[PDB]
């Protein structure tokens, strides 16, 4: 059984507070196989290479020059007390009313018991629709 | 009543299901002898046609903070969105109703689906407010009130008369 | 009837006019034995409220390309113009109606004050076309004409049946 | 032998019918190994989860304000007679001429017999140049 | 053993000689399971069908109409003089200072001894940061 | 002695009442040379044909977003405002500043009355009475 | 008496041929007082010194990209046109409105006429005589 | 003998000094009548109410971004310039054209000089005497 | 005490007169026998430096609603304005101090004349808020408490420690 | 002859096997006693050098409404693609060829690389309407014609005179 | 040689004078007796046409810092003006000729009028700089060379071969 | 001192390992009878804080041309930027110091952090050129001078006195 998982944008999804997105794990199109979850971070169970993906939709209203979002993967280890950025991207797409979509996908060696978590600043600018817009995965390779 | 093909498991005979209608899903198949079993959609899921899944399509239509509920998850269709009041839907987003400025008037409230509409004030009448309900409203009128017109109107400011004529 | 001050041009006492009804002017004011005489507007001029104006207000405003007269000039009243049909009118401009694009339909159509509005066809509904009149239709029902399913539709597409 | 298929933008990729992008199945870089291919749908034949992907390359001159443009990746099942969304991006990129590319990648469980299909509302602004900028597929993880 | 691999932006990425992208390979992030390297190069080892994939971070300060910036994966063969494009992206990101990110990832058939490589077209407006916003990686499927 | 004026943006120009503005009279640049003035209108007493002028100074941050200068006669002849000379800009094209200048001749009669009147007035920035002013003189 | 005029943006003020704009020289508030008109030229016959002046209302939606306002100078004495002053605007940076206003004295002879061009012609907007206009007056 | 004066744009218009303008007094459309002229300044020699008047043609290429354009009186009884009529524009909103005008009436004594500066003037562009110019007469 | 050029009104001879002092102008030029008179200047009017102003300057400044008098009217200067607690001058306009976004932190805050300054906050510190005076702060140090690890902390949210 | 190496499937010796030119690719290898048998690309296909290709490569290149074939997909080369007439090429898109407006006139037509090009009217010249390819062509001269000048040209309309002298 | 009316400043009866050439105006308009006078043209000014100006017409065209003159002033026309090596003339203005990045060559170089005009390297060619002059030049042919294949040649690079 | 789990490889008892401190990492776990041994982080690898890494993270952060080392790699801490003098952070760019045109003054240089701040010349003062260091200077003083006022001073130019009175 080759691990795998996708975890969608939800009701909860951004706390506000400071924290990482939090996702869907069962209803609909989210599931995990071999991939736990906790607080918003996937749990690797099984040491290896994974790729793994974010989408994120924004959109807002004009802009407030903070005008830049990144928008980031970022692995917690039980070893050290920081995280770590894994894949990240910088947008400042609104150069009235506006849509962009960030992607992210790599692969990258995890541990067990080391976690994944999505981090968008600002969280305020993502757009929650259906769970089809927002989302979180990664499967082993 | 629409089917789909099955098979018994312990003959091996070509089975005509039917389908299950709107509001449930397939638990069991058919059989030789009993039809298929339909179940309810469980809370939070939904099937709004006559169909053959083996679980319900999940409601999975979120409401932002501008937005609330025009339909719930009901068993036989998702949830859906309109804008709170004050609000309307342009483009994928909730936009705040316009004011119509000064010398200018509401010919339309704004709704969920549709913005304020302003008329710049016709000839005889006026709005002296930025507003998003003040509709252009004639000019006190001075011969009908037998008062001698002290400052002339305009599309922004209303006519003044003094006290006697 | 209201009424304005006027000096006698050569006795020089207070008199108290009459003013004129819209549609007309003071063609000669008031004196020491006569009421006020109000003139009819000439064309291309108008009087909308009682007044004592020696000369009719012009009918000043011009419809352009893009519009047609609400009103004409008349002897009460100045021209006032709103868009042809095919346009509505922002911020004093005359604009095309908007096409709702395929996956969308039209709910309100244009008018000479507001666009066409539009939505995203609802579940079970669809418009495979842009146009500033076709509007969000329910997908062809299989079941309803004793027919199996052969392509699902989406908010842009028909669903389709077989023979 | 594990499922993957490649499809390429081509000739007769925009309809206009509001129907979903067909693609080329076999020449150039375009291939399909363990899944095949109707009017457009990549269709499933082997059940599992499956990484889908599509990149659409968009442009145009100007915006019309219907300047959003959806991007998407649908499910279609013969139990269902309505399309399900999987994944789907919303870009306003036109914030004279421009260019913008659109990226959707993420895992779902597909049974045989289901297809998926890739949409983009307005079709008009998607831009075919040789096979490289536009494009649909999918592998078994 | 799966081919795998994820290089990511480093010091010397940039070289202005019009050649492609280099990249790291052994520190941090970067790594090679099953696949080689050379010049920028990923080179192929094992014959089989890959996702390949590249993030570049893009950014500036105004534009300069020259204003699209093209990112592409491209192959190389010793059977043929000049290098097959594979999978690219047009961007016109700059609609003061800008950010934009772009993604490409796709499933394409290597032989051993091919290679692949990434070039941006302007290269300028790459921006490095820590190797986690510009990278290039592929894993077999 | 020929009628002029030159009235000066003041720290009560802005009423926010949908009326004209109003202008200082008397102090620094501005002046009066047969011609008077009431809440904001310059008031001829000499017939004759007039130069009118004015210039508003326009600015915000952002963007209904057009605005409307203009010189407007009353006279008691009539119970509305007249017209005379008038400007749209949409210059919001973060800061931004833009100047409306309007100047034209115009026959006026004893009594009559010109304004200035500017839509949406949150728009006017004052700063010295340099800026925005109104005026005329016989010609 | 001291020439004047005043003419105002008219339905037919835009030909479409090249050539100047026309106007209205008799209602509302055009007028001439010592001035001539013909076929949208004043036309002096007091030679003198004169402050002319125009304003023209432009607008549109989106965007060769330049607008040039200006007022020029007929004599017969020499077979082309003479640039009296002149601006070029590029205000399309949906909808949009700007406003030109040109003024400034010149000597004119017995015989000259002055006229107002816009290229291009198309984004000048009329509306009702106030907002497009051309003027003059001796000095 | 009424004064009034027109100066135009001319090759050493701009010094780049952080000083007023220079102006063409005497050639083509240039002139002076009873008014006088020193390192860019208009100079009364007849006190009196003045219509002053100045516009500047701007442009440029992309974009501190904010142009003032102004006209300031300078006496010798005050060791500093007094502002008299003044615009900020910031229409840089590729390439650029704008046009700013001034006019309004002051009060100027014998002695008494006008001058017109443009910050930054950098984005003054001159073409040929018509496009930026000054100028004044007595009313 | 700098002078000026007059000639007497009528005997016509250049007298040099002295000027007068900030805060005052001439009230009464100099003459054959008497020196120049110096009054003071009245309300809402100044001179700043020496003259022979026949009238004080007004004192023409005004503040807007965003700003306050950095200097009030005075004899010897105008008035003068800054803007207001919340605002800072850019383009001679006040605009509202900004936020550091979470993740980002302030290190100098706003002022009159410059912006709030923020900067990423640096390895082994937070801020969890929007906030335009809130800074980076060090986390949570889980060892220097006698406690292990629950959850790392990030630029954005304080580390996390166990019982 | 550039030369790519092999090796007999029998015996195991190595081969220097030549390459195949443009417009062929490998069908099989050579062998020790035959040599390299080239192919002539199939429709739709290419090599356009010299090259040991086991396929020809794609005639990927796709054109647009906008466009039509600078070059036809042969076996030595990709099909290529120019605009059609009435358009230009900017930035990978073909734009329309501007019009020059009333007061300018065409110096050079627009092609499939290059837009319109304008220059405003010299003196003594004009053009009365937007073209793209209307020149600057010289007023009427009245006094070559022996006639009275009656309204003077400009950059964009026409020098008038009388119908005598 | 044309003609313009004229009336004797005191006889008062329509004469017929003849214009002046380009290069000359009227110095005195013809009498009676003796045909017009016609000048030349004083430094600075012109007349480009057959005339009856009483003065000439400055010549005042203005080049800029980058312009240079086309034309010079002349008797018998003004001052002209184009741009300067290094800049073409778009609307009124003279921009920097553009450089063509790499992947792009030069296929028609700048002039006065004109950009740079760019495109991408076809098939077989290559440019490797960002240059407002180099074009697309062809890929080394290493079988041309007898030579084998290093590296395979792109757009912006060169192809290399191997001793 | 921190700990992390362990077990003896040989008996299995579990241990309570030592961790590493700042520039350190595990090299060796603990053992029943030696301490858990810590190496030296190596060169361009780091460790900032109490930890069990196997290996150091590694010094990512790259400097752009723009920018100089804040800090450099050191085990204890990762590199670091901050931009050159001429230039100053905005966005995670390195802009140029703006110049105060003409009129206007330097109240603060730029720095690293901040942009050059400007004021208009208040009264009496000036400045004429374009610069990111010169500040409003104040005004030639004629009286001060005992000369004779020539022409008076702006915001942007010197008054100029002459040279007698
Ligand atoms: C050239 O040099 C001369 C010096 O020979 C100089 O004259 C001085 O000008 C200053 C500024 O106008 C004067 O300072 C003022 O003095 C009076 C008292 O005499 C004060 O009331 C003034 O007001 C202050 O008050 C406010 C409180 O409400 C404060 O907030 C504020 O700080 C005000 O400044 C002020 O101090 C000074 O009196 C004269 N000096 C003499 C000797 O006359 C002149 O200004 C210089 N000229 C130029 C053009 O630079
Ligand atoms: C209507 O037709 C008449 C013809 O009957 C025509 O008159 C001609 O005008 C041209 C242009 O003004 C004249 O050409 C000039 O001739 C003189 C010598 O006589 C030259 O010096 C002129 O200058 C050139 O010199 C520069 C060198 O420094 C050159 O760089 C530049 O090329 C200059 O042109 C110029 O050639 C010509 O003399 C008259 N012809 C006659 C017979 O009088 C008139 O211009 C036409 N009118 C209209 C309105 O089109
Ligand atoms: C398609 O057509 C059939 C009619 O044959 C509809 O069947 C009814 O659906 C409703 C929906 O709540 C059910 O309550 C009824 O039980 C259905 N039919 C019968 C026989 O009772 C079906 O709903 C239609 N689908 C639509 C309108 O979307
Ligand atoms: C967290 O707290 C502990 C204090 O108990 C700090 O421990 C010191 O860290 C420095 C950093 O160079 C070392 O040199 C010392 O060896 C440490 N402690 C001892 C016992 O010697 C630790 O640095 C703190 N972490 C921080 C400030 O990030
Ligand atoms: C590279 O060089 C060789 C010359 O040695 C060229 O060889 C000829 O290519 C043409 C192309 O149609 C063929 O028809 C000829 O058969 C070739 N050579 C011989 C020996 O006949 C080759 O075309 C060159 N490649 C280029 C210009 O791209
Ligand atoms: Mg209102
Ligand atoms: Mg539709
Ligand atoms: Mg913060
Ligand atoms: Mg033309
Ligand atoms: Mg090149
Ligand atoms: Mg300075």
């Amino acid at each position: 059984v080759n691990p795998a998982a996708h975890l969608t944008g939800a009701n909860s999804s951004l706390t506000g507070s400071g924290g990482p997105l939090l996702w869907e794990t069962q209803l609909g199109l989210a599931f995990l196989r071999g991939l736990s979850y906790h607080d918003g971070a996937l749990v690797v169970t099984k040491a290896g290479y994974y790729y793994i993906y974010s989408k994120v939709q924004l959109g807002g209203v004009g802009c407030p020059l903070a005008s830049t979002i990144t928008h980031g993967l970022y692995k917690r280890t039980p070893r050290y007390p920081e995280e770590l950025e894994l894949l990240v991207s910088q947008q400042s797409p609104c150069g009235s009313n506006w849509f962009d979509s960030s992607f992210l996908g790599g692969v990258v060696h995890l541990e067990a018991g080391e976690e994944v978590v999505v981090r968008v600043l600002d969280e305020r600018l993502v757009r929650l629709r259906d769970g089809t817009r927002s989302y979180f995965g990664a499967f082993m390779v | 009543t629409p089917t789909y093909p099955w098979r018994d498991a312990e003959t091996g005979e070509r089975l005509v299901c039917a389908q299950c209608p709107p509001g449930t899903f397939v638990q069991r198949p058919c059989r030789r002898d009993s039809p298929t079993t339909c179940g309810p959609c469980p809370p939070r899921h939904y099937t709004q046609f006559w169909n053959y899944l083996e679980r319900c399509r999940y409601c999975n239509v979120l409401c932002g903070e501008r937005e609330e509920e025009a339909r719930a998850c009901h068993a036989t269709h998702n949830r859906a969105c309109r804008c709170r009041t004050g609000f309307f839907a342009h483009a994928g987003f909730c936009l705040e109703h316009a004011s119509c400025p000064p010398g200018a008037g509401v010919i339309a409230p704004g709704t969920p689906s549709q913005n304020t509409q302003c008329q710049p004030c016709p000839p005889g009448t006026f709005s002296a407010s930025s507003s998003s309900s003040e509709q252009c409203q004639p000019h006190r009128n001075c011969t009908a009130l037998g008062l001698a017109l002290n400052v002339p109107g305009s599309s922004s400011h209303d006519t003044l008369c003094t006290s006697t004529g």
